């Protein structure tokens, strides 16, 4: 379908696996939690804000591991506009409209799909503009850019566990290119840099 | 030879052989309450190219905002929509020489002087008075990071050409057209907290002349608005 | 189309002068140029010229007006002008902003060694002037400033309905 | 490009895209005893035009009067007819600017500084020598009221648009041709006690040039007579 | 039943059966920049009706002179023209009694209290206020002669049916309807200085109710524009 077709087409450049967000949460004291993001890491920020705009739908598989019964392990989905958990035993975690999987240890790791979900036809990767006008606070912030929250716990009634979350762009269309970064990211929340070079320095202009 | 434009109650004049840009080969259409009456021209104050110029900077939506009935429109509506022409004119002689980038830049979101802080609105735009770009690294609170060399954007300046884009080589040409359509995420936004584009003017060739000639080149911008769509 | 005495102020009256509008190289950007009432009563740059002398005669008149505009600088030469029209009852622009966002046209002396505009006149009676959106521009140095001539004619379906006797004898 | 014309045996050239003034919209005719032996063209010395001069003035069956053939047909005829074509040229380069009006003046009768008298003959005349009008009043007996505002007539210089006539704006043309018909009361007159016109070269907008430029430019006339009758 | 009535962005209810008054026989038509963004209807504030009330009138290009861009563009023209539907309603019960004169006057010239001098500008009228007609002589010096029984106009008030009108009796009906179209001297004229007609509301037959009835009754004016022109 998409793969069988060169390696410079924005499928085959976009829709590869990543490991976005490792983290820890224990059975004693209690849950993970990540903002569905895309500025997490470099290389998929990077490439991803070659575009201006873009339209994609999730993929999303977990690899969880433990150390000191067979351990159950809930992780749930909060779309935007859902009520999050505050608490290991917060009402949230069963709300029906927040989807949950519950998966045991030993069989093939969890994976769900997320289609895409904005009110907008494309998520903004730039946002000349604010969220509320007057508010300085809130310039670059597009709020239809939120893709949900994932949360996870361990299920039962001195464990601690690891997850690694791997995500992947499927079916992804783009629009208007923009130029690749020169600068180092400084934050995940802004376009903030430090002045850079335009290229690395030679001695002389001449060929030799 | 000249060929005279009107629009409105506005005329301006052109070369009958200039050429026209028009952004990602497409021209503005309607999807509303349309609005003809605003389809003028607008020039704005034109600005001094000198020896050492870094460049200037406007926010569209943002530099009419003041301008007569296209303000009063973005003040009288909730949703808007507008698709723009612009027209870059520089006045020179045959003893003036150099070379600016005119491009326009969607989404034209810019850092901050400070890295834990974000710019403010007159740092970002000036309304109808152009923002200049600096040769140095700026500083302040909410300052813009101007530096020319990264556009506002950490970018490398010699790649905005993937934007929009005419050059004007006065050797060759002083004039550029760029036909700028409509880009969003959504088909109609609120006018007043989006930019949809920022146009550039940037020096790649500094402003030189003969001994005898005027010191600087005066560059005109004019924009007409297309299909102007509002809220009922 | 005969020339205007636009600048005829009380030491330019006499001499060729009056009908010489001064152009600088280094005014400011934005000020006027120049400007006149388009008043049908005594209109004072317009009522010695071929058209004033005739409408002169009657008591009542009525039509449209031509107003030519020609510069008179080096063939290298190059700038804008603003030429804007205000409508009777609207007053002149205070500004080079105020005119621009009125009745106008651009002028590029570049382009285009004139500039001719059609406005109604008869008989406050509404207003000419013009704005220096540029400098001008000039590959070298000159001894002297550049000059604006102004010509005036009846432009079309031009009537006048009562004869009387001149008022200049 | 360039067009070569030859009258007798005397060559001139013009550009050929030049533009022509017919005076009143006619061209001359014959009615008498021809005469081509005389239709030629006959150029007058130059005159250089200054940053402070006033203007010229020839008045034509005059100004011909000494000129071999013609100047000799006027002398052994009693009554005589003629129209003419009238070249005027400047010699100017791209950094000159200044602009003349040439007219033609049917009947230019003149007055006298001197309310009491009338000018002589000289005054008004100095044959194919150019008068010269005055930026001031002049004064004396005989002298020709030539202060330049009334252009010796007692009238506005800026109306002498009602005569034929031909702006020469040096940013773009340094030329006028002027075809000027026969013009009296009568069919044939004496040519030697009526000037049927007198042409005239007026600055609008004072000569003026770049530092290193030449400080004067040449103007040049060049009279063609057509239809020239006497009597047998 | 009822007719619903949609003019721009308001909405009016009539009876359907409503009588309709055209004065002179002749509707508004065009001859200019026409403008139709003020073909609206303009409800002014309502009068009450009392037991004792005299009468009350409007001057109108004055009357709509404040309404948003009715108003605007008399302030933005030279000269203009304009005809006017007027719709006049009552609010009373089948307990109520009495009887009006709605009638439009051209060139309503109005005489001054004291015979030596001219009413003023706000005797005269008070915008979309109305003005309010006398039982008694009135006395001023720049006041109007509201005296009823003359109209303000030195005539019998009983003759002035021989201007557009129509009676509301309330036993047969409350309301009236009147287009009257542009009546001048001119084609067009300034707006300001010259009030094209009057509307006037007279009291021929007075309030009265049964004794626990409202003890008044509101009168409404709705006015609305058509064929406006102005100069361009």
């Amino acid at each position: 379908n998409y793969h069988s077709r060169s390696e410079s087409t924005v499928e085959n450049f976009l829709c590869r696996s990543a490991c976005v967000y490792y983290t820890t949460y224990k059975n004693h004291g209690n849950f993970a939690q990540w903002v569905i993001n895309t500025r997490q890491v470099a290389q998929l920020r990077r490439k991803l804000e070659m575009f201006t705009y873009a339209r994609f739908d999730l993929e999303l598989t977990f690899v969880i591991t433990s150390s000191q019964p067979v351990l159950t392990h809930q992780i749930m989905y909060v779309p935007p506009g859902g009520p999050v958990p505050t608490k290991i035993n917060s009402y949230s975690w069963q709300t029906s409209t927040n989807p949950s999987v519950f998966w045991t240890e030993g069989s093939a790791p969890p994976r769900i799909s997320i289609p895409f979900i904005s009110i907008g036809n494309a998520y903004s990767m730039f946002y000349d503009g604010w969220a509320r006008f007057d508010k300085q606070g809130t310039y670059g912030i597009n709020t239809l850019n939120n893709m949900g929250t994932l949360y996870m716990r361990h299920v039962n009634d001195p464990i601690v566990s690891t997850v690694r979350i791997y995500f992947k762009p499927k079916h992804v269309k783009t629009w208007v290119p923009r130029p690749p970064r020169l600068c180092q990211y400084q934050k995940a929340g802004n376009v903030n840099f430090e002045p850079s070079g335009v290229t690395e320095g030679r001695t002389e202009i001449t060929a030799m | 030879r000249v060929r005279s434009i009107t629009l409105g109650n506005s005329t301006i004049t052109t070369q009958e052989c200039a050429n026209v840009v028009v952004g990602y080969g497409t021209w503005p259409t309607y999807l509303t309450q349309p609005d003809v009456a605003t389809c003028r021209f607008y020039t704005l104050e034109s600005v001094m190219w000198q020896q050492s110029s870094p460049g200037w900077w406007w926010k569209f939506p943002d530099a009419l905002s003041n301008m007569g009935l296209f303000g009063q429109n973005m003040q009288y509506h909730y949703l808007g929509r507008a698709g723009y022409t612009l027209h870059v004119q520089c006045n020179a002689s045959k003893f003036h020489q150099g070379c600016l980038l005119v491009v326009c830049v969607p989404e034209a979101e810019m850092g901050c002087a400070t890295i834990a802080n974000k710019p403010d609105q007159k740092s970002l735009s000036n309304g109808e008075t152009a923002n200049v770009f600096d040769s140095q690294n700026t500083s302040g609170q909410t300052a813009v990071q101007a530096n020319v060399i990264n556009a506002g954007m950490g970018i490398g300046v010699g790649n905005l050409t993937i934007f929009p884009h005419q050059w004007i080589n006065l050797r060759t040409n002083n004039s550029a057209t760029i036909v700028m359509p409509y880009v969003n995420s959504v088909p109609m936004d609120n006018m007043f907290r989006h930019n949809n584009f920022t146009l550039m003017i940037i020096p790649f060739a500094p402003l030189s002349y003969s001994t005898g000639a005027t010191t600087y080149v005066p560059i005109t911008v004019t924009v007409a608005p297309m299909c102007a769509e509002y809220n009922g | 189309d005969s020339v205007v005495p636009v600048n005829n102020t009380e030491g330019k009256v006499m001499s060729i002068e009056a009908y010489q509008i001064p152009v600088q190289s280094n005014s400011t950007n934005g000020s006027q140029v120049f400007g006149f009432p388009l008043i049908p009563g005594a209109s004072s740059v317009l009522n010695r010229t071929l058209l004033g002398e005739i409408l002169n005669y009657y008591t009542h008149w009525s039509g449209s007006i031509k107003l030519t505009f020609m510069f008179c600088g080096s063939a290298m030469a190059t700038g804008k002008f603003l030429l804007a029209y205000s409508p009777p009852g609207a007053g002149a622009p205070t500004t080079r902003k105020e005119a621009m966002l009125g009745t106008h046209v651009i002028w590029d002396v570049g382009l285009q060694s004139s500039c001719v505009l059609c406005i109604p006149w008869i008989s406050a009676g509404g207003y000419i002037t013009c704005w220096y959106q540029t400098n001008i521009v000039v590959p070298a140095d000159t001894q002297s400033d550049c000059k604006i001539l102004c010509f005036v004619s009846a432009c079309n379906d031009f009537s006048v309905r009562m004869l009387k006797d001149t008022p200049f004898i």
